């Protein structure tokens, strides 16, 4: 984006699809980068008292 | 002529009578996962780890200090032997410390063979592990007790191979330390032989001890010199 409106204009006559809206040059939607740090969860195993390994 | 009759595993075998039912299992070719039972020494029952199933028995046996009734059926892959191998390796893997990188016998330990082929995968014991001051059993011998699991196979082949009688056991629940009382050199012969018996890393070798790894040195047949034996 951030061009002029006369180039807009023949960037979408020359190809009729709207092309401002999606033009793939990403601006603001890249993911804000150092997010907050995770907890990891634990699946199906670590329960107390079940975990023989002679079962699975 | 003098034969009993062991189903192991379903399976019938002839065995001579007075022997134990770990050597009836290797007579098949089964092996019964040990720690303190020597091919060269007297049979202690200190480890546990051996035992095994006898089918309409209540209780379950240790297999290295059991000789053969007439006409046994042994089970050595049932529900409560599998039970009592994986809580005894989850006894065992409680006060023995984190030291598997800085360990000697990293390549050649048993508690890890046994541990992945027989234990658990998940551990507990959030609070705990002791640790034992270690001694200086000679300058030949380096001696780490930390690791030590008190099997009780270097002071049977002191005792009764070395003749020397300097190795014991002192103090009792937890605290069983196992060397010498008073400070004293353990120097005699075949004192190397005992760093291929302790099965951890606690009795090491002194001159070999953080020089190599035991899955890259490739083994080779070879004949002693200076002993007339060879
Ligand atoms: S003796 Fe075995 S379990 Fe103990 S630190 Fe050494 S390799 Fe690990
Ligand atoms: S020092 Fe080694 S051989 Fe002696 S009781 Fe401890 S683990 Fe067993
Ligand atoms: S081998 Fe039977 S108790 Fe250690």
């Amino acid at each position: 984006a951030s061009a002029t409106r006369l180039i807009q204009g023949l960037r979408n006559w020359a190809s009729g699809r709207d092309l401002q809206a999606k033009l793939q040059l990403r601006y603001q939607e890249i993911s804000k980068r150092t997010q907050p740090p995770p907890k990891l969860p634990v699946g199906p195993s670590h329960r107390l008292s079940n975990n023989y390994y002679c079962a699975r | 002529s003098n034969l009993i009759e062991v189903f192991v595993d379903g399976q019938s075998v002839m065995v001579e009578p007075g022997t134990t039912v770990l050597q009836a299992c290797e007579k098949v070719g089964m092996q019964i996962p040990r720690f303190c039972y020597h091919e060269r020494l007297s049979v202690a029952g200190n480890c546990r780890m051996c035992l095994v199933e006898i089918e309409k028995a209540p209780k379950v046996v240790a297999a290295c200090a059991m000789p053969v009734m007439k006409g046994w059926n042994i089970l050595t892959n049932s529900e409560k032997t599998k039970k009592a191998r994986e809580g005894v390796m989850e006894f065992l893997l409680a006060n023995h410390p984190l030291d598997c990188p800085i360990c000697d016998q990293g390549g050649e330990c048993d508690l890890q063979d046994q541990s992945m082929m027989f234990g658990s995968d998940r551990s507990r014991f959030l609070e705990g592990k002791r640790a034992v001051e270690d001694k200086n059993i000679g300058p030949l011998v380096k001696t780490i007790m930390t690791r030590c699991i008190q099997c009780t196979r270097c002071i049977r082949f002191a005792s009764e191979i070395a003749g020397v009688d300097d190795l014991g056991t002192t103090g009792r629940g937890n605290d069983m330390q196992v060397g010498t009382y008073i400070e004293k050199m353990f120097m005699s012969e075949l004192s190397g032989n005992i760093i291929d018996i302790c099965p951890v890393g606690a009795l090491t070798s002194k001159p070999y001890a953080f020089t190599a790894r035991p899955w890259e040195t490739r083994k080779t047949e070879s004949i002693d010199v200076m002993d007339a034996v060879g």
